[PDB]
């Protein structure tokens, strides 16, 4: 079954024994899930358990070469959504996307890779708009990057807290 | 060429053989 | 008794990175070289890559040439599967041919998957180039690639 990866992670991140919860340590660092997707439409959820002052998260999708010692969205291998101001990040360019998210929010992550690629982010079930289209081809892993000591939990499915309306996908847990 | 450490099985598409 | 094949396989995967390396070769271009003595019958390196069904090799050759990518780096496992290391692979891509080689290839099955592993045919000493016999099909006179392996029992051509 799908978990946060055992070796494919920054070492400084504090990951729970069940491997679904992760706490940040100092500068931005990243963990990928154990499974990735190449085609089709897929979904997973992240809950912000705790976001103390001066902490942040950049969440989204990463290819295997995305740098583990940088925020998600740092390089060409990943696309991210920042808790602060809801900025979307790719190749370290941050663009206007949505408003911010924080403690208690449940964030939804959709990707479609048709066999016209898209990445769409959700906040508590509400589509926040297409963030990126025609993305690089490759294998995309659910990915978490945290700036200091905040805490997030990832849900790969099959059951989601805020399953989006009028959106077809498979839960990431179908890869398990 | 991307370096690889372990073998990867190609996952063929349904249309792998089509024009 | 001998070690179970999967245990020999992790040890290889764990230690091959520090025992071999790629350098310029007196035989041809770049080759794989020995950085620590290797005992006879030990695993040297896996020929890693994308494992494809044999039927897909034809489609992939024509694709590689259409993009003007140069030569393919495909090693056949058996009649049914091939390791394609053209775009994804490891340092085993660079092992040159020798008419008197110090390595050989062997297919091993680990957890229902097949792997090409290069084995030391004899004790190999650091600084030796690692080579095996390509065993190319005997080709006609029109396209016979000459051999530069530099041995005295050299066959003059790869095919
Ligand atoms: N003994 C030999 N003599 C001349 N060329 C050789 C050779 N063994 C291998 N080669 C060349 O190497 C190719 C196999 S790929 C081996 C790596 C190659 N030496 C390189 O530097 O990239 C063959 O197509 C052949 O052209
Ligand atoms: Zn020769």
């Amino acid at each position: 079954r799908v978990l946060l990866a055992l070796h494919d992670r920054a070492p400084q991140l504090k990951i729970s024994d069940d491997r679904l919860t992760v706490v940040g340590e100092k500068g931005y660092s990243m963990v990928r899930a154990s499974h990735g997707v190449r085609k089709g439409a897929w979904y997973f959820e992240i809950t912000v358990d705790e976001m103390p002052p001066d902490t942040a998260a950049r969440l989204g999708w990463s290819q295997p070469l995305g740098n583990l010692q940088a925020p998600l969205g740092y390089d060409k291998f990943s696309y991210s959504w920042r808790s602060k101001k809801g900025t979307k990040f790719h190749q370290s360019i941050g663009k206007h996307y949505s408003s911010g998210y924080g403690q208690g929010d449940v964030l939804g992550f959709y990707i479609n890779l048709p066999e016209s690629s898209e990445i769409i982010f959700y906040k508590n079930g509400v589509n926040q708009g297409v963030a990126y289209k025609d993305i690089f081809e490759g294998v995309y892993f659910p990915a978490i990057s945290l700036y200091k000591s905040c805490t997030v939990s990832i849900n790969f499915g099959p059951c989601f807290k805020y399953p989006p309306k009028d959106l077809t996908y498979r839960p990431m847990s179908d890869m398990g | 060429f991307k370096e690889l450490d372990e073998n990867v099985e190609y996952e063929e598409r349904e249309s792998e053989f089509d024009i | 008794s001998d070690l179970p094949m999967p245990m020999r396989f992790r040890h290889l995967k764990k230690t091959s990175k520090e025992a071999v390396g790629v350098y310029r070769s007196p035989i041809h271009g770049r080759g794989l070289f020995c950085k620590r003595n290797i005992d006879a019958g030990e695993m040297v390196i896996e020929y890693a890559g994308i494992v494809i069904r044999s039927i897909l090799t034809d489609k992939r050759e024509k694709y590689y040439d259409s993009k003007g990518i140069g030569s393919s780096y495909m090693f056949r496992i058996d009649d049914s599967e091939v390791v394609d290391a053209t775009m994804h692979g490891n340092a085993a891509r660079f092992i040159n041919h020798s008419c008197e080689p110090n390595c050989y290839s062997r297919v091993i099955n680990i957890d229902g998957q097949k792997h090409i592993v290069i084995f030391a045919m004899r004790k190999i000493y650091r600084g030796e180039e690692l080579t095996y016999d390509y065993k190319f099909p005997i080709e006609d006179a029109s396209n016979k690639l000459p051999c530069n392996c530099g041995a005295k029992k050299c066959r003059k051509f790869l095919n």
